[PDB]
C-alpha cells in the first residue's frame, strides 16, 4: 500500500 | 519584597503550581476564589517572597492542598467545572517575568 | 540517635570539565553564544537609557563588532553595550551556574519592550572549546576598566587596567588555539554568523581590511504586526531569506496563544523545485527560532512528508531546550506544532482557491502533493478532496472541479462515475464510456498514475460514492422497457453463453450479457473485490513490492456480448447450427483476445496472438 | 598596578535545578541509573573478594533485588555489593561532580578484568526526577549500618540507625510521588528492565515470586570458537522473540582507537514489513558496557542491507550527558564501513553453501540488486552475488560467473533480454536468431532489473549488450554479410516506400540480422529509453511529467527480408506504388509487430477496429 | 607516586597527549625515542605524579614542543615515519586505567 518509487536516472 | 519563581501545569481536574523556594519557613498559603496569595519566609539569606496571583477561572479551595517538601513548595488547585481549558494562569494579558510553564509535566490531555 | 546536617557542594574541578567536555559537541557555537551576550548587554543599555536619556553620554552609537586580528591571533568582539563593574566581573564569570540575566529580568517592571536570551549560566564557559586564556575588558559608567584575564585552571585575575578607554562596554579577546586558526577567514566566519546570529536586532561589523562590511542587513518582519507590511516586502524577504529571483506566489501570517505560543511565515514557492521526492537526508524547509536564534531545521515532526514545498519559518518565545541549545526537551510538544501548521496551510490553499487566475500555476506544480495526502493523511481527507480539478467530457481543455460536477449531475444518478487510463485520447474513445456518454451522463477522466492511490482511500463525496465503469455493476438509470428488453435478450442468448464459457474454460469467471456498449463488441471487465484492470498496470512494476501477494488479489475477468453487433449476431447462428465448428472456436478465441488488448491487461506470450494475426493475413494473400 | 587572584565558584541551587530540570528527557532512566551502581558495587566487592577470600563472611550469594510496595509508596532496590561507609557517604553523596568510581577505576593494579558503568559523576540525583525522599540504608564491613536521608533541598541527613540488619549491602528505597505510581506494575518494570538494562551479569529478581528478569546471559562477550550452533539459536530466539531457528552468524572484532564486538543473524523468513515501516531502523542496537544506549540512528546501516539483526558492543565511546545518543557523528562513519565490508564477507561464505544459499537468494534479492544501484564502491562485490535463469539451464539459477565460463570463443559480449514474465521472453521475436546460432541469453524478469542493468554496464571485461536496442552484432560470415548486403540492395524501394507511409511513427526501415520466423520487430535506438524501461517509468505515480519528452525511445522498424508476407508485398509495391491493400497492411503490421515487442499502444481502439472490420469480410458481411 | 590522568589523538604529521593536571608546578616533561616520562607536582592535594608510558614506534624528540597551561601540559610529539598509523599509545596491549582517547579531536586523517 506503500508507493514505492525509487529515484531513477 | 520580591515575588518568587514558580511554574505551573494542567491536567482535565486539576490546576498545579509549583513555586521555587529552597528550605522554606512558615509558609502562608491561601486561596481564593479567584485570587491567590503566597508569603514565605525562606532561604539562606532570610529573605522574604510574596507572590499574588489573579486566578483565570473560578475553582474550589476546599479541595486543594500543597505539600512542603524541603526542595519546592508544590501547590495543587481543584478545578472547578471538569474540561475547562486554561490558556494563561493571570487574568491580565501582559508577560509576568517569574512565571513559566513546567513543560516536563505538561501534557496535552485535551486529546 | 543524633542526625547529622549537611549542605550540598560541588566538585569544581570536574564540573567545568563537563561542561567543556561533554555538554557541547559543535566547536562552533562560541561565536553565537559570544553574540548571544553582547546583545544582552545592548538590551540592558537601551532599556536602562529609556529613563534617564543622560546614559548615553559615553557612547551613542549601540553595536557591535568583530576584528579577527591573524598576526595577534585573537578574535577580538568590541561593543558598547551596559558593561558590568568589578563586582559583577567576580559575581558573574567566576560562578559557574550563575546568570546575571536572569536575575536582572526577574527584577524589571512587570512588561517591558524586552526579552533576553540565556537563563543557565554555563554559556561563556564555552569559549574555551576553540581558544586560549581569555581576557576580558570592561568600562561600566560607575567605574573605571578592569582587565579579566583567566585561563579555566581554577582562577580568574581581576586587575586594574591603564589602557585606552573603551567609553561604555565590553571588549572581549580570545586566543585562539594554534590547529582552530580557521575561524580567522571571511568565508568561515561569514557562514556561521549568517547560519546562527543573522537575525540580531543590532547591527554586526566585521572588521577586516578597513572596510566596514556589514553582515546583518536583513531584518525580521515576522514580528511586525501583518497588517504593517504590504504585498511586496514579503517578497523582498523571500528573495532574501531563499535566493530566489521570483516574488512568492502566497503568503500566510498567523500566531497562536495559549501555553504555548509562536509565530510563523508560510511562502508558497512559485515554481517546485526539481528533485523534490529524492533528498532523504535533508529537507530543513520549516525552521524554528526561539527568540531569533537557530535551533533546528531537520525533524520531519515539524511537517508532514507531503506538505515537502512549504517554506517558512517559525518564532517562538518560550519553548524548553536541551542544555546545549540546540535541541528541543520534551519532543512531544511537536504533536502540537504539527496539528497548528497543517490547518493553517489548508486555509492558505482554500483562500488561494477562490483566486482562479494563479491557482492554475499552483496546481500544474503541486497536484501530486495533493494526491498523495489524500492517499496518506487520514484526518484532512475530506478537506484535501474539494482542491481537486479533473479533466472531464463535458469540459473539453478547461479543468473543472468535483463540486461542479455535483451541480451539473443529473436529477436521476446517484453515484459520480469515473474511469481510470493512461492518456486522455485513449480514455475517451474507450469502449466503456460508450453508453455513459451516449445517455448524456459526464464522465471522469483520471489519467493520473497516481489517481488509482487516491480513489482507493475515496470512498464517496458530498454523500454520493465513486462508482467506477469498469467493474461488475454498472447501474444505470435505466428505463423499465430496457428491462423487458434485457429479459428477452437474456432468454434469447444462452446456448451462446455456454458455449464461448466452455471454450473459454480458467479464462474468465462467466459470461454474461452487457449493458454499458453501443457499438463496440464484446469488452472484458473485473470484479468488486480485487484490483481494477489498470491497477495491476501499476502494482506489477513498482520494483519494491513482494512476490507472494500478486496471485492472491488478482483480479476476476467477466467477458460481456453487445447484443447488437453482426459479429456477435452471425456467430450465434453459427453456433446454433453446429455448436462444435472449428471457425467458431477460432473466431471465439480470437474475439476474445482483440477485446482483450482494448482494455488495460496485458497477455502472456503475446506471439500466441501475433501468429495467429499472421495467418488470417496470409489467409488474405492468398499463399 | 594590583592583580587580584580568586577561584571559581558554583551556586548550588542552580546546579540542582539544572540536573533535575534541563538534562533528561525521559523519566524512565532512573531505574537503569540505580542499576548500573547496584551492578557497580558488585564489581567492586567481587573484585575485592579475590585476594582477600574473607570479604564474604558475612554473606556469599551477589544479587540484586527489587521490591515495589504500593501500601506505602517506596521502590527498594536490595544489593550485597561493597557498601560504603560514613567518609563515603559523606564525599559521595553529598558532592554534586565527584565520582568514588573513577577514582576506584584509577587504582586497580596492572590490568584487572573489571568494567565499571559510571564515570561522569552525576546521575544519582536523578532518582529525584521521579522520587520525593530518596533514603539510602548502608553497612560496610568496617563501619556500621547509617540511614542517608535528602529532598535535594541543599541539605542531606547522616543519621545513626539501629534498626534491622542487612549484613553488608545498601539498600536504596525511594518514595514516588503521587502521580508516579505507575513505576509499581509488574509489566511496567519488567518492559523497562528488558529494554534497558537487560543484558548484566548479576542476578535481577522482582518480588512481587522470583521471576528472575534477565535468564539471557550474553554471549558476544566469549571467544566464538567456543560456541555451538544451539547456543546462537537460543540466543536469536530470544534476541528476536522468533519462533525460527536463524540461518547464518558472523562474529568479528575491531581493534585499535575505535573498538567494538558485532554479532549479525540473517533471519530464515523475510519479514513482510521491509520498504515499508520506514520510520525506526531498529534492527541494530549499539551497546555500551552491556547497557542500552541507542538504537540505529540511521547512518549505522545503509538502507539496502536493512534486514540484518545484529548487536554491537564497545567499551569507550564519547557519551552525551544524557547516555543517550554519542557526541561525535564522525563514529557512525566508520562503524558504518565496517559493517558494510564484514556483511559483504559473509555473504560470500554463505555462497558456497548451493543447497543453503537458494534459502537465501529466494526472499532476499532485491537487497542486492538495490545495492547494485545504490552502492556506486561496492557494484565488484555485489555483481557476483547475483544469480539469473538462462536458455540453457532450465529450472536451475545459474550466475554470469557460470555465464562467463560458458562463452563461445569468438563471443564479444554479454545478450540479455528484458520483459514482464519468464514465458514471453522465452519465445519472443528478438532472441528467435541468438538463439539459433546456439549462443546463451540471459534472462530479466524482475522489475529491478532494469535499475540493476543500468548501473552495471561491464563484468569481467565483457560488455552487457541488449537485444532490443539498434546495432546488435553476431559474429558472422563472409558468406553471411555479402548475403546480407545484396539483400539489402534488393530491398532499398520497399524499405523507402513503407517509409514514407509512416513517416512520424518510426524514423527509419531497415533490414533485419536477428529476425527468423517473424517478419518484422521493432527496436529502439542506443541513446534513449529501453523498451520496458519506459513502460515501467510510467507507474510510479511520483514523477517528473517533463522529462519524458526528452529522454524518450526513439522506435527503429525491422523487416525479415526472407518471410513470404514480405517478400509478396514487395511485387505489388513495385508494381503500383498506392495500392489500398499495401497501405493497409504495412499500417497493420507495423502495428502488429507494435503490440509483440511490449510497447504501449496508442490508441488501441484503432487497431481493435481494424481487427472488428477484417473479420467481417472472413464472415462475408 | 601515582600516574596521572591523560587524554591522546594522533594526525598525519603529529601525536598529542594532553595531560590534565591542573595548576601545574615543577612539571619535568621528557621525550624519548621509546618511552616517555611526566612529572609534576600540581593542585592542591600536592601529589607528585608520574607517568611511564613506553612508546608504539620511533619518533623524533628534537622537534617535540610542550605548551603548559593552567589547565593542562598538551605535548605534541613528531612522528617518525610520515603516514603510520598508531593503533594505540602503549607498547603492551594490556589496557592503561587512565589513558583514553580525545575523542572530540579524533578524525579519521587516513580517509
Ligand atoms: N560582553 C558582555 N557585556 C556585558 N555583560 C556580559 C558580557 N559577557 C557576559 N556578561 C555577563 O556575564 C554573565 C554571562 O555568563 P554566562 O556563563 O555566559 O551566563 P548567561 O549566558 O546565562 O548569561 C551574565 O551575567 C552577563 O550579563
Ligand atoms: N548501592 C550502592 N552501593 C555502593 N556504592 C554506591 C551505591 N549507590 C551509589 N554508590 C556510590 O555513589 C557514587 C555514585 O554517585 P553518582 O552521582 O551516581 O555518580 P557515578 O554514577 O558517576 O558513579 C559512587 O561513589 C558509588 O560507588
Ligand atoms: F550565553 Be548565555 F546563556 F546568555
Ligand atoms: F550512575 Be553512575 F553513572 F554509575
Amino acid at each position: 500500500p506503500s508507493i514505492l518509487e525509487i529515484r531513477t536516472k | 519584597m520580591q515575588p518568587a519563581s514558580a511554574k505551573w501545569y494542567d491536567r482535565r481536574d486539576y490546576v498545579f503550581i509549583e513555586f521555587c523556594v529552597e528550605d522554606s519557613k512558615d509558609v502562608n498559603v491561601n486561596f481564593e476564589k479567584s485570587k491567590l496569595t503566597f508569603s514565605c519566609l525562606g532561604g539562606s539569606d532570610n529573605f522574604k517572597h510574596l507572590n499574588e496571583i489573579d486566578l483565570f477561572h473560578c475553582i474550589d479551595p476546599n479541595d486543594s492542598k500543597h505539600k512542603r517538601t524541603d526542595r519546592s513548595i508544590l501547590c495543587c488547585l481543584r478545578k472547578g467545572e471538569s474540561g475547562q481549558s486554561w490558556p494563561r494562569l493571570t487574568k491580565e494579558r501582559a508577560k509576568l517575568n517569574w512565571l513559566s510553564v513546567d513543560f516536563n509535566n505538561w501534557k496535552d490531555w485535551e486529546d | 540517635e543524633e542526625v547529622e546536617t549537611f549542605a550540598f557542594q560541588a566538585e569544581i574541578a570536574q564540573l567545568m570539565s563537563l561542561i567543556i567536555n561533554t555538554f557541547y559537541s559543535n566547536k562552533e557555537i562560541f561565536l553565537r553564544e559570544l553574540i548571544s551576550n553582547a546583545s544582552d548587554a545592548l538590551d540592558k543599555i537601551r532599556y536602562e537609557s529609556l529613563t534617564d536619556p543622560s546614559k548615553l553620554d559615553s557612547g551613542k552609537e549601540l553595536k557591535i563588532d568583530i576584528i579577527p586580528n591573524p598576526q595577534e591571533r585573537t578574535l577580538t568582539l568590541v561593543d558598547t553595550g551596559i558593561g558590568m563593574t568589578k563586582a559583577d566581573l567576580i559575581n558573574n564569570l567566576g560562578t559557574i551556574a550563575k546568570s546575571g540575566t536572569k536575575a536582572f529580568m526577574e527584577a524589571l517592571q512587570a512588561g517591558a519592550d524586552i526579552s533576553m536570551i540565556g537563563q543557565f549560566g554555563v554559556g561563556f564557559y564555552s569559549a574555551y572549546l576553540v581558544a586560549e586564556k581569555v581576557v576580558v575588558i570592561t568600562k561600566h559608567n560607575d567605574d573605571e576598566q578592569y582587565a579579566w584575564e583567566s585561563s579555566a585552571g581554577g582562577s580568574f585575575t581581576v586587575r586594574a587596567d591603564h589602557g585606552e578607554p573603551i567609553g561604555r562596554g565590553t571588549k572581549v579577546i580570545l586566543h585562539l588555539k594554534e590547529d582552530q586558526t580557521e575561524y580567522l577567514e571571511e568565508r568561515r566566519v561569514k557562514e556561521v554568523v549568517k547560519k546562527h546570529s543573522q537575525f540580531i536586532g543590532y547591527p554586526i561589523t566585521l572588521y577586516l581590511e578597513i572596510d566596514q562590511e556589514e553582515l546583518n542587513k536583513t531584518k525580521p518582519i515576522w514580528t511586525r504586526n501583518p497588517d504593517d507590511i504590504t504585498q511586496e516586502e514579503y517578497g523582498e524577504f523571500y528573495k532574501s531569506l531563499t535566493n530566489d529571483w521570483e516574488d512568492h506566489l502566497a503568503v500566510k501570517h498567523f500566531s497562536v496563544e495559549g501555553q504555548l505560543e509562536f509565530r510563523a511565515l508560510l511562502f508558497i514557492p512559485r515554481r517546485a523545485p526539481f528533485d523534490l521526492f529524492e533528498n532523504k537526508k535533508k529537507k530543513n524547509n520549516i525552521k524554528l527560532y526561539v527568540r531569533r536564534v537557530f535551533i533546528m531545521d531537520s525533524c520531519d515532526e515539524l511537517i508532514p512528508e507531503y506538505l515537502n514545498f512549504i517554506r517558512g519559518v517559525v518564532d517562538s518565545e518560550d519553548l524548553p531546550l536541551n542544555i546545549s541549545r540546540e535541541m528541543l526537551q520534551q519532543s512531544k510538544i511537536l504533536k502540537v506544532i504539527r496539528k497548528n501548521i497543517v490547518k493553517k496551510c489548508l486555509e492558505l490553499f482554500s483562500e488561494l482557491a477562490e483566486d482562479k487566475e494563479n491557482y492554475k500555476k499552483f496546481y500544474e506544480a503541486f497536484s501530486k502533493n495533493l494526491k498523495l495526502g489524500i492517499h496518506e493523511d487520514s484526518t484532512n481527507r475530506r478537506r484535501l478532496s474539494e482542491l481537486l480539478r479533473y479533466h472531464t467530457s463535458q469540459s473539453g481543455d478547461e479543468m473543472t472541479s468535483l463540486s461542479e460536477y455535483v451541480s451539473r449531475m443529473k436529477e436521476t444518478q446517484k453515484s459520480i462515475y469515473y474511469i481510470t487510463g493512461e492518456s486522455k485520447e485513449q480514455v475517451a474513445n474507450s469502449a466503456f464510456v460508450e453508453r455513459v456518454r451516449k445517455r448524456g451522463f459526464e464522465v471522469v477522466y483520471m489519467t493520473e498514475p497516481i489517481d488509482e492511490y487516491c480513489v482507493q482511500q475515496l470512498k464517496e463525496f458530498d454523500g454520493k460514492s465513486l462508482v467506477s465503469v469498469t467493474k461488475e455493476g454498472l447501474e444505470l438509470p435505466e428505463d423499465e422497457e430496457e428491462k423487458k428488453k434485457m429479459e428477452e435478450s437474456k432468454a434469447k442468448f444462452e446456448n451462446l453463453c455456454k458455449l464461448m464459457k466452455e471454450i473459454l474454460d480458467k479464462k474468465v469467471e462467466k459470461v454474461t450479457i452487457s449493458n454499458r456498449l453501443v457499438s463496440s463488441p464484446c469488452c472484458i471487465v473485473t470484479s468488486t473485490y480485487g484490483w481494477t484492470a489498470n491497477m495491476e498496470r501499476i502494482m506489477k512494476a513498482q520494483a519494491l513490492r513482494d512476490n507472494s501477494t500478486m496471485g492472491y488479489m488478482m483480479a476476476k475477468k467477466h467477458l460481456e456480448i453487445n447484443p447488437d453487433h453482426p459479429i456477435v449476431e452471425t456467430l450465434r447462428q453459427k453456433a446454433e447450427a453446429d455448436k462444435n465448428d472449428k471457425a467458431v472456436k477460432d473466431l471465439v478465441v480470437l474475439l476474445f483476445e482483440t477485446a482483450l488488448l482494448s482494455s488495460g491487461f496485458s497477455l502472456e506470450d503475446p506471439q500466441t496472438h501475433s501468429n495467429r494475426i499472421y495467418r488470417m493475413i496470409k489467409l488474405g494473400l492468398g499463399i
